[PDB]
RNA sequence: GAUUCACGCAGUGUUAACGUGCAAAUUACUUGUCAUAUUUGAGUAUAGGGGCGAAAGACUCAUCGAACUAUCUAGUAGCUGG
RNA sequence: UGAAACUGUCCUUAGUGCAGAUCUUGGUGGUAGUAGCAAAUACUAAGAAGAGGAAAAAAACAUCUUAGAACUGAAGAGGAGAAAGGUUCCUAAACAACAUUACUUGGAUUAGGGUGAAUCGAUCCUAAAUUACAGAUGGAAAUCCUUAAGAAAAGGAUUGAAAGGGAAUAAGAUUAAUAGUUCUUAAUCAAGAGAAUGGUAACAUAUCAUGAACUUUAAAAUGGAGUGUGAAAAUCUACGGAAGAGUUCUCUUUUCUUCUUAACAAAAGUAAAUUCCACUGAAAUGAAUCAAUCAGAGAAGUGGAAUUUAUUGGCUUUGUAAGAAAUUCAAUGAAUUGUGGUAUUUUUGCAGUCUUCAUAAAAAUUAAAGGGAAUCUUUUGCUCGUACUAAUAACCGCAACAGGUCUCCAAGAAGCAAAAUCUUUAGUUAAAUAGAAUAACGCAGGUAAGGGAAGUCGGCAACAUAGCUCUGUAAGUUAGCAAGAAAGAGUAGCUCUGGUGAUUAUCGAAUCAGAACUUUAAAGGUUAGGGGAAUCCGACUGUUUAAUAAAAACAUAGCAUUCUGAUAAAUCUAAAAGGUUCAUUACAGAAUGUGAUUUCUGCCCAGUGCUCUG
RNA sequence: GGGAACGGGCUUGAUUGGAACGGCGGGGAAAGAAGACCCUGUUGAGCUUGACUCUAAUUUAUCAUGUGAAAUUUUCACUCAUUUCGUUAAAUGUUAAAAAAACAUUAAGGUUGAAACAGGCGAUUGAAAGAGAUAGACGGGGAGUUUGGCUGG
RNA sequence: AAUAAAAUAUUACUUUGGAUAGUUUAGUUUCCUGGGCGAUGAAGAACGCAAUGAAUUGCGAUAAGUGAUAGGAACAAUAAAAUGUGAAUAUCCAAAAUUUGAAUGCUUGAAAGUAUACUAAGGUAUAUAUGAUAUUCAAUAUCCA
């Protein structure tokens, strides 16, 4: 019963959306985000996660105020 | 659920709003390749993970 | 039945409806739709006829 | 190998004390002037059952000697105390059952319980059900007295340590034979998670040092030095004797 | 036999989710939310339930008449009439004894 | 922590069905059990030479005599294939 | 064929020549019109719409209405919620794809519509637990501490429950869909604005009838079992009718349906149980329960007080309120809406009894007391959730998967029974396609002459006993059991008789026993123990390898051994005014072996351990 | 028959009409899976142990300067770092002067009423213990690794 | 012995598939110049804004855009309006800049919220550490009348 039957009771969320990164990686019982490293001030980045760095970093968003400054 | 937070309901409403197709007039523009929205999903076809 | 900004409460909606249309409001019921708009149900005083206000607004 | 269950007990994750319905901390009132140069009178309002311990606890109510109000204590019941009784604590208290006196004002051969090992520490020794300590001798030279601990050991204490006269209630608790595994299950309702104890020999070599082979046996002596590292310290530690006694 | 449904969104038979099925017009049965059972006051000494005070919820004594939550007697509403008689005798008899014991015995 | 039946549960036997299945462990009858060492929801605690185990090396997201994931890493191969 | 670039020679350069690597990526065959589209009892007739039942029976035809026949059988295939899903809800147009045939159907395509709260919840409080400033620790990241270390917080900070606690809303109607939320009517709550009498006493008086600091008490707020009983609802039933429907060639003064009432308040009439008060003082001891249990620190008796009994005050009754609603009749308008029960079940309280080496939460918040400091009308009630499924099609399993997933309401028959079986209200007739033929071999359910385990590793599988009543019951035994031992007899239908009560002859309860007569000689439609004599293991109830082992394995109580005076023992951590047993204290904590009870545990200290006061 | 010693193909013969339907289980050394038994590899992993080499924890000695004595270097006496505790840091020190389950508070200019002062909040331990460094012992609790070859397997 | 249904063989044409050929608003590498963010709130995330938009793009309650400076007649899928009295377009400029985020009055889960002061609503300020100055204090800590 480790296969099909045991999947029926899965109706309790472990992660929900995080306030800082918008992903569903906020652990409800650990009170921290698995992806962006919430309340920790620094963003969670690792050298072994090089793809994770090229997915969310500088230049992946709007750059509302930095696009004018560097252009200036 | 029946009970939901305020912000969570608005992110549910936006998912409803984005499940629409290309309007006909947009398809008649010159040099147009966008015919169907490939970001479409249905409640019984794919769960949106939120 | 109006559509208002979600950041407005029944107290400000009641004042705004009176100010904009010069009527009397005795009850406001609001619900926030899925899209994001706050639908308001405004009931006017018995001596104010709502049907004539609709024609002035443009619904008729 | 793995970590034995003895090692896992020191972490305190599922082995924490089940102290939710406990009444409080059973101890004497804090030492002050009126307990050192006079007497305070306490009223035994009620006798109650504290989960996880065999002796009943008494709710004693002293008046506040310095301010206006009450001062609610929680003593361990001496065998004989009743509701509505008056008990007196202090250096001048009479030698009646239930009264708290400094250990130096008690005659030789007297019986005390809830003794203080160090003055003002509100009770350490002789606290279990039916247990008591007996005063052996005094020494006015250095103001120290000797008492006999319930294990037969003799201990020397400062003569101003407080103690309650009498015997802790609930004697004979362990003389009734448990009969069912269910009854032993209910004993640890307000205690730690230790009851169903699997024999080490029934385990596997990874889990325990006793985890045996094709026959359930230990294979090496079960008497170990005190300096054994945790994990291999299983059996009898620093044992000077074994076998049955004649 | 008419079968009913929970009106509120509670779905479990907890103490606060007690219901009573009453009958209404046309043979329809509706659902009433019934209150919990409270306890009355107790004497501070003997722990016996006092007489003359109703067994209602603590906030409901605010709606009670000012004379319907206490008994017109010294230590009324906190002590039984027997709890008070012994108080008077203790106060008087002990003071009398302390007048012959000390004060020119 | 008596004997049983029932709502449920389990999984003794048929070593029945099925075995490119209803199903990556299910079905039918039979059997056992069916409230105090009971059954169960939500919350909460315990994390990889760690935890948890009425102890089977069992369980730890279909993964366990050491999980999953990424990096060192195009690890090394006197061996096999081209 | 194709329609804009390309070729020869010499040198130079190389990501330069493929049949293989279970090679990589893509495309495609035989298999093959083959295996299949067979769990969930079941559909038929007439009509409508539609291109879509034609025809030499092409034997089948999706959707909707009516009729017939059926199934889930009220612990449901019913009516509603929590998690999860997220627009799947409703309507209209439309069917290319999808739901193993088809579809006019759809949880599918397109486009609009839909979720209304002072009273329901979140918001508020704290529980297990969780996280901050300063401090402590660490090379570091960071860890510790949660009131202890602080010039911090009258006293201890943050979070933590849509099942724990909590101020206050009900009935009817209404929408294609929301409704304790809208409408009508009727209420409630919070925040406001405009130094008293009576009673012997228990105690009592539409606000009344002052009551600060400070302190205390109580409530919120507390297990389970089993027995008795009050009350309501449901079912059943008695009397009395009103209205409508069914049967009626054979009868039936007959069978069936309706005869209702909210929140909040009032107080004609009137209950059960418990606890107190006054008079008096019990023995010739009384009183009382199903059981108990109680009495000179005072019984029974009489007279009182109080509280509980789903809102005021439990039931009837009353305002609400008949104007509503239900059942009929007429073409909007008219008719009625008594009284009971020594029956059963459920719910809800109450009363004492039993049980624990188990004693079965806290805060927000409220009231009262001790004390004596001081001298009716009207306004407002903010933010957020609210649609729908909640499952043999909306959830998790790749899916419209026979698997899994927490709850509430709950009719008749029959029976000990919430059992099997059949029906009522509600729901549905479709839920991976049919038609013809009726071969072998299969899957599921059966029967059998004579014999009766001769089959086989093995009575595997099947057969067989089976309810109730009476009689009767062995060895063995821890004296409790074995025991439903084993064994034997009875049981139907019809017509009668007697026993078991209440009020002063009438009224009611299903239960037991007995007697004639008849027959197909009677538990058996369904449900429903095979029995006996021994041996081995485990004492027992219990747990176990999710997915080949449920056991003789683990656990268990019992027995025993070892260490420890708490600044300790065990033991987590890199460290730490750090952490666990420990809210603890030898009848305790920690570490082990054996495995109930009875009986007995023999000899050996040389070796290896451990220890020593040497 | 021979062949890698059990051919559908080769050699010699027996014999053959093309397409197939329902069954069936002899063969296709049928399918599923880089044999899981055995061996080899200077390939591993779990577990054990006085296998080799180490290590956490435990333990022992020396160093790390509190005063004041006394002996022949432990042996003591104090507190002053230090250890362990307790409270609302709530009368410390020295002078002066068991009859009763009830109540107990906001006192009749500014000092008495309610005594003054100590340079110690109250105890406990104590120059020893603990942590550090170096050195010996113990240490499968744990880490790494190894466990020759030939051989009628 | 016999037939060519099936089977086989070649070519042409069609079909399934997308190789080959032609092609490039895309990449790779080297070199040159810089290496110009943030409490005056960054990077990132969310939500919202077009006459008809779902994504994407641009932008922020002044919204696929405003003012100013250059610029000179367009846009287009379909309508409208405005337009040489200045349409598209560009910019190191000006105004404006929702919720968050180091996120900083307090709380934050998917949480709706909320206290004080200043200037009913609206807007500012209030985290921790920290330098300088001013000011109010605490300690018989050192003296001292």
């Amino acid at each position: 019963t480790k296969g099909t039957s045991c999947r029926g009771t899965r109706h309790n969320k472990t992660h929900i959306l995080c306030k800082r990164c918008g992903k569903r990686s906020w652990h409800l019982q650990k009170q921290r985000c698995a992806s962006c490293g919430y309340p920790d001030a620094k963003m969670r980045q690792y050298a072994w996660g090089y793809k994770a760095l090229r997915r969310r970093t500088q230049g992946t968003g709007r750059m509302r105020h930095l696009k004018i400054a560097l252009k200036r | 659920t029946g009970h939901k937070g305020f912000s969570y309901k608005l992110k549910l409403g936006k998912k409803i709003h984005q499940n629409r197709g290309v309007p006909q007039w947009f398809r008649m523009k010159t040099g147009n390749t966008i015919n169907y929205n490939f970001k479409r999903r249905h409640w019984n076809r794919r769960k949106m993970g939120m | 039945v109006f559509l208002c900004e979600q950041k407005a409460n029944k107290t400000m909606i009641k004042k705004a409806v009176e100010k904009r249309y010069g009527v009397k409001v005795i009850k406001v019921n609001t619900l926030v739709r899925l899209d994001g708009l706050k639908k308001a149900f405004v009931r006017l005083a018995p001596d104010v006829e709502a049907m004539e206000v609709a024609t002035k607004i443009g619904l008729f | 190998g793995r970590r034995t269950l003895s090692q896992r007990k020191g972490r305190g994750s599922i082995f924490k004390s089940r102290s939710h319905h406990k009444l409080g901390v059973a101890q004497h009132r804090a030492i002050d002037f009126f307990e050192r140069h006079s007497t305070v009178r306490g009223l035994v309002k009620s006798i109650e059952h504290d989960p996880g311990r065999g002796a009943p606890l008494a709710r004693v109510v002293f008046r506040n000697p310095r301010q206006y109000g009450l001062d609610k204590e929680l003593f361990i019941c001496a065998e004989g105390l009743y509701s509505g009784q008056y008990i007196y604590c202090g250096s001048k208290a009479s030698l009646h059952i239930g009264n708290v006196l400094p250990i130096g004002q008690c005659p030789e051969g007297t019986v005390v319980c809830n003794v203080e090992s160090k003055p003002g520490d509100r009770g350490i020794i002789a606290r279990a059900s039916g247990n008591y300590a007996t005063v052996i001798s005094h020494n006015a030279d250095n103001e120290t007295t000797r008492i006999r601990l319930p294990s037969g050991a003799k201990k020397t204490l400062k003569s101003n340590c407080r103690a309650m006269v009498g015997i802790i209630a609930g004697g004979g608790r362990t003389e009734k034979p448990i009969l069912k595994a269910g009854v032993a299950y209910r004993m640890y309702k307000a205690k730690r998670t230790t009851w169903p104890r699997v024999r080490g020999v029934a385990m596997n070599p990874v889990d325990h040092p006793h985890g045996g082979g094709n026959h359930q046996h230990v294979g090496h002596p079960t008497t170990l030095k005190r300096s054994s590292p945790p994990g291999q310290k299983a059996g009898k530690v620093a044992a000077r004797r074994t076998g049955l006694i004649r | 036999a008419v079968r009913v449904t929970y009106v509120r969104k509670h779905s479990y038979n907890t103490k606060s989710n007690g219901i009573r099925i009453v009958k209404t017009a046309g043979g329809n049965m509706t659902v009433q939310h019934r209150q919990k059972i409270s306890n009355g006051v107790r004497c501070g000494d003997c722990g016996c339930v006092l007489a003359g005070i109703r067994h209602i919820r603590p906030h409901q004594y605010g709606w009670l008449g000012k004379s319907k939550r206490t008994v017109t007697r010294a230590y009324g509403g906190v002590k039984c009439h027997k709890c008070v008689q012994k108080k008077i005798l203790r106060a008087f008899l002990i003071n009398e004894h302390n007048l012959i014991k000390l004060a020119a015995a």
